[PDB]
RNA sequence: GUGGGAGAGGGUGGUGGAAUUCCCGGAGUAGCGGUGAAAUGCGCAGAUACCGGGAGGAACGCCGAUGGCGAAGGCAGCCACCUGGUCCACCCGUGACGCUGAGGCGCGAAAGCGUGGGGAGCAAACCGGAUUAGAUACCCGGGUAGUCCACGCCCUAAACGAUGCGCGCUAGGUCUCUGGGUCUCCUGGGGGCCGAAGCUAACGCGUUAAGCGCGCCGCCUGGGGAGUACGGCCGCAAGGC
């Protein structure tokens, strides 16, 4: 986008708990344009999340959600002819953006068989800490301030 | 094992690196560090946060002769040199002045073709 | 544009070919030793040319410093 | 002539501080330096950074400018001596004594040559490190002649305003240097910008003429060959006319 800011698109609310980041989610498991599909893994993951946890589903996505957050990035930049990479802080609609790609992405990259059940166990460990997701956020959390000293390239 | 508890610091910062000498109120170097110091090796040393890096360094190297307050002179100018300046400023050493005190010639010695075109 | 004060007409009656007294001749010093502009003083070409030679003169009696070292940077 | 003025104008001697390098000492530790990134290099024989003391050479920061001076090259810390040019006021003196100027003579940045000295920084050649397809370069680490001084040569240049010198005439406005005066301003000399008439092929010039005139000297006559060859003069040579 070079003339106009490209505003967000609002996503209509989740028909069961009323959460636009949850439609946001059944987005990001969508495939092929199935949404049916996608909305019966996340909420038969979300039956799964109940009768392993006592606690409620939604809680526990959100809070897993806020664990892959990352707060810095690094992005790649030409200076001198050479290319560096830049550490710098990272908006919010990145931060979930990020945090919901990795949610799926490491839930595929799960052994588990179908996939309601890798759902859940991703969503589960990402909410305790632990996971591929949070792998992501540490690793890049690492490479972030791990170039510390290119912090003045920030533009 | 002095306890000097009040010093000097100087910053030579240049454009290939940042060096501080912490002496004391004579001028005699107690403790010291610069980018090399640091595990920086090449270019990185000549960076602002290298600086800051050495700044602290050689602050946390002073702590253990017990010292407090210090007097700053910066000398040259080199990215990095507000960036140490800022670090010593907070880094429980208490700063008492700053002072620029860059050695500039009266026109005595002529400078390599990499500075020329001025005298 | 250095609209603060000028040096003359923050000042009086004195004499510009006299090297001995200090307490004038400091004014015309900026913080560091350096002389100040005409800007600064707000003198004419005539009278900043004999301030030059003058303050060079009390400079190399010892009373006005050739370089002094700025601080509060 | 008299009385005043401004100036890095020139020559000689002396003198001041900042900085670089080196040495001595103190303190102090593992690197400094350098680059797009590096390596050569220097560092445990203690560097870099810091403090103090000492030696030496070279150039004069701010002032400083679109400024000033000189015929040109060119001239920049300060003081003293010697000395040139120049401008203004008085209307005092001589009474055309004027202008230009082929030759001649002198001056003439830098580089270069000779003899002797000096040599801190810089730095052709050169020794290396890189880069590159190669790098006899740009970049980095060293480094000799030289740069500096005395005396004597060399005579070149984008030696440029690419505009020879002098005089008279021809709207002004503005900035500035420097005198004088009835000191809002006027008047005189110098440095800039914009522009009347006019000129110019155009750009542009325009009381600092490239305008209108006059005097005198220099020079041009298509490009290459060629500032070469021959000859002469000059030079120690390089080479120059
Ligand atoms: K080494
Ligand atoms: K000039
Ligand atoms: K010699
Ligand atoms: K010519
Ligand atoms: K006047
Ligand atoms: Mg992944
Ligand atoms: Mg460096
Ligand atoms: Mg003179
Ligand atoms: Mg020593
Ligand atoms: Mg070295
Ligand atoms: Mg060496
Ligand atoms: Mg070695
Ligand atoms: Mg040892
Ligand atoms: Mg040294
Ligand atoms: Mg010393
Ligand atoms: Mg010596
Ligand atoms: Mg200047
Ligand atoms: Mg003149
Ligand atoms: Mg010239
Ligand atoms: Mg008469
Ligand atoms: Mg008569
Ligand atoms: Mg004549
Ligand atoms: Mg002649
Ligand atoms: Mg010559
Ligand atoms: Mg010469
Ligand atoms: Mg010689
Ligand atoms: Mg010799
Ligand atoms: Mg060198
Ligand atoms: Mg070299
Ligand atoms: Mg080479
Ligand atoms: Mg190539
Ligand atoms: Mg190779
Ligand atoms: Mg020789
Ligand atoms: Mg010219
Ligand atoms: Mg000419
Ligand atoms: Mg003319
Ligand atoms: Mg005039
Ligand atoms: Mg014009
Ligand atoms: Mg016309
Ligand atoms: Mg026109
Ligand atoms: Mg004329
Ligand atoms: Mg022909
Ligand atoms: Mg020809
Ligand atoms: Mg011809
Ligand atoms: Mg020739
Ligand atoms: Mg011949
Ligand atoms: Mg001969
Ligand atoms: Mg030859
Ligand atoms: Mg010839």
């Amino acid at each position: 986008a070079r003339r106009r800011r490209a505003e967000v698109r609002q996503l209509q609310p989740d028909l069961v708990y009323g959460d636009v980041l949850v439609t946001a989610f059944i987005n990001k498991i969508m495939r092929d344009g199935k949404k049916n599909l996608a909305a019966r893994i996340f909420y038969d993951a979300c039956k799964i999340i109940q009768e392993k946890t006592g606690q409620e589903p939604l809680k526990v996505f959100k809070q897993a959600v806020e664990n892959v957050k990352p707060r810095m990035e690094v992005r790649s930049r030409r200076v001198g002819g050479a290319n560096y990479q830049v550490p710098m802080e990272v908006s919010p609609r990145r931060q979930q953006s990020l945090a919901l790609r990795w949610l799926v992405q490491a839930a595929n990259q799960r052994p588990e068989r179908r996939a309601a059940v890798r759902i859940a166990h991703e969503l589960m460990d990402a909410a305790e800490g632990k996971g591929g997701a949070v792998k992501k956020k540490e690793d890049v959390e690492r490479m972030a301030e791990a170039n510390r000293a290119y912090a003045h390239y920030r533009w | 094992k002095r306890q000097v508890a009040s010093g000097r610091a100087y910053i030579h910062a240049s454009y290939n690196n940042t060096i501080v000498t912490i002496t004391d109120p004579d001028g005699n170097p107690i403790t010291w560090s610069s980018g090399g110091v640091i595990g920086y090796k090449g270019s990185r040393k000549g960076t602002p946060y290298a600086a800051q890096l050495a700044a602290l360094d050689a602050a946390k190297k002073a702590m253990a002769y017990g010292m407090q307050s210090v007097d700053v002179i910066v000398r040259g100018t080199g990215a990095g040199r507000e960036q140490a300046i800022r670090a010593l400023q907070a880094s429980g050493l208490q700063v008492k002045s700053i002072v620029d005190d860059t050695p500039v010639p009266h026109n005595g010695c002529r400078p390599k073709k990499k500075f020329r075109k001025a005298s | 544009p250095s609209r603060k004060a000028k040096v003359k007409a923050t000042l009086g009656e004195f004499d510009l070919r006299d090297y001995r007294n200090v307490e004038v001749l400091k004014r015309f010093l900026s913080e560091t030793g350096k002389i100040l502009p005409r800007r600064r003083t707000g003198l004419s070409a005539k009278e900043q040319r004999i301030l030059a030679k003058t303050i060079k003169r009390a400079r190399i009696l010892g009373l006005l410093p050739f370089t002094e070292k700025l601080v509060r940077k």
